[PDB]
């Protein structure tokens, strides 16, 4: 799926 | 406990050499200021102070939180250097999404607290002086740690260390399969931004339009705190609206309207910038609200 | 830093009659708005009358038609005619002022620019 | 200097800002204040920079 890497 | 293999829809988004260097080396830069400038903040406002009013309870507290995040920044800061790889394990993913997302409300929560204090405090000074004392400001503010918390619970629970088995990178992030993650997205939209804004926008404009229908009266100091506010105002705003606005513009990604990668190469590009912007001006918040006490000034600069 | 200089109180008959006085001292201008907080033994502070520099006032119900206080804006100094003293007004009376700086920035971390008073005990017999 | 010990009780300080006789009886906030009830009356004024008294028996 979609990959949220970010901190916040 | 378990590491998941997943799939990535849009994985090369976001990945560029020059990130790689600016927002580590900015993060550098944010954690050495914020440590020593809260930490020195912390010194003056209770051990030189003595914690003896309602706002000196909320700027503490304010100042508390942001040091929480600035100890997790080094771990986001050798994440975002080594191309966006993980190896802190899941524990310390956990409690660093964890810890951002808590200062975000948190400090968000508090600026609020003292809008209404500023409001009762000049506004209807008389009155609201027996009401306002110290077992309801250590009340307030673990409600709003408490709260704060609660918000940021969803990052404790989707957030974990993933095996992208198509580029063979380990990340710490959240998973998006529909699955109704807009949630984590909306509630850092209505919950972490429209509401407070409205509620402290509010309160600086009674305050606002009090000391001019004052004014009025002498003209038919107080003239320079007009500009003053105006900057509390906008400076909370413009700080906030780039991350929220990509966040939004995230939302559209993770299960909607937005289907290209070109796109969340972009967003994804933007937002550490917006993180960044944020962030620096946030951990700014106690010591910019400090120095709008005559004698929070005079002790900070004999401090150094 | 402002200091709230009291006098007037003591042992007074019931249905007497008393002037509590309370001169503000240090400060270059003017003190925004004064005001009396009584200290019931055994109970919570209790706002007793307040007065503005406009003129604006602000009584207690408990007090409404016995008490009046009034101010001079050319000493700073707060008057509380206490009339018809009954014994549910014998408490420790407290001045407070609302005093702000030169070019004054609204925030106040060290006394909320709210300072108090030694207070004077009136006992009412 | 503490001294006093109906009464009054008056306390000079030598060499400021949140006097106060102390349980705290009353605070204001040459710099010298002036103010069941048998106690040992002591003299603050706001380390911690809270220097205080020895104390005038009452
Ligand atoms: C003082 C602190 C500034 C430290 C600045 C740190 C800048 C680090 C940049 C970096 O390590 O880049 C990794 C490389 O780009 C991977 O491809
Ligand atoms: C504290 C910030 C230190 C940054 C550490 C870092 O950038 O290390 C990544 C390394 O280049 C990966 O091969
Ligand atoms: C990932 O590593 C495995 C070996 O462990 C290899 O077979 C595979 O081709 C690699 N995938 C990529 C995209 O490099
Ligand atoms: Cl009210
Ligand atoms: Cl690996
Ligand atoms: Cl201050």
């Amino acid at each position: 799926g979609r990959v949220y890497i970010h901190p916040i | 406990d378990g590491i998941k293999r997943i799939q990535d829809d849009c994985p090369k988004a976001g990945r560029h050499n020059y990130i790689f260097v600016m927002i580590p080396t900015l993060y550098s830069i944010i954690f050495v200021v914020g440590i020593f400038g809260n930490s020195l903040v912390v010194i003056v406002i209770y051990f030189y102070m003595k914690l003896k009013t309602v706002a000196s309870v909320f700027l503490l507290n304010l100042a508390l939180a942001d040091l929480c995040f600035l100890l997790t920044l080094p771990l986001w800061a050798v994440y975002t250097a080594m191309e966006y790889r993980w190896p802190f394990g899941n524990y310390l993913c956990k409690i660093a999404s964890a810890s951002v997302s808590f200062n975000l409300y948190a400090s968000v929560f508090l600026l609020t607290c003292l809008s209404i204090d500023r409001y009762l405090a000049i506004v209807h000074p008389m009155k609201s002086r027996l009401r306002r004392t110290m077992l309801v400001a250590k009340v307030t503010c673990i409600i709003i740690w408490l709260l704060a918390g609660l918000a940021s619970l969803p990052a404790i629970i989707h957030r974990n260390v993933f095996f992208i088995e198509n580029t063979n990178i380990t990340v710490c992030a959240f998973h998006y399969e529909s699955t109704l993650p807009i949630g984590l997205g909306l509630t850092k939209n209505i919950l972490g931004f429209l509401f407070p804004f409205l509620i402290i926008l509010t309160s600086y404009t009674l305050i606002w339009k009090a000391l001019k229908k004052a004014y009025d009266l002498e003209d038919n100091r107080n003239d320079d705190i007009f500009k003053i506010i105006m900057a509390i105002v906008l400076f909370f705003f413009f700080s906030w609206i780039p991350h929220q606005i990509f966040t939004f513009l995230d939302v559209l990604i993770q299960l909607g309207i937005i289907r290209d990668c070109r796109i969340a190469d972009i967003v994804d590009t933007a937002m550490p910038i917006t993180i960044c912007i944020a962030y620096f001006n946030n951990c700014l918040n106690p010591l910019f609200y400090g120095f709008l006490g005559k004698k929070f000034k005079r002790y900070f600069l004999q401090l150094l | 830093q402002v200091q709230l200089q009291e006098s007037g109180g003591g042992l007074v008959q019931a249905g007497g009659s008393l002037r509590l006085s309370c001169a503000a001292s240090g400060n270059i201008f003017d003190v925004d708005i004064m005001g009396w907080y009584r200290q019931a033994p055994g109970k919570e502070r209790e706002l007793v009358a307040s007065i503005t520099d406009g003129g604006s006032t602000d009584y207690a119900d408990s007090v409404k038609g016995r008490f009046t206080i009034s101010r001079d804006n050319a000493k700073n100094t707060v008057y509380l005619q206490m009339n018809s003293l009954k014994p549910e007004d014998t408490a420790v009376y407290y001045c407070a002022a609302v005093a702000y700086p030169d070019i004054p920035t609204y925030f106040d971390y060290d006394s909320d620019n709210f300072y108090w008073g030694q207070g004077t005990q009136v006992t009412v017999s």
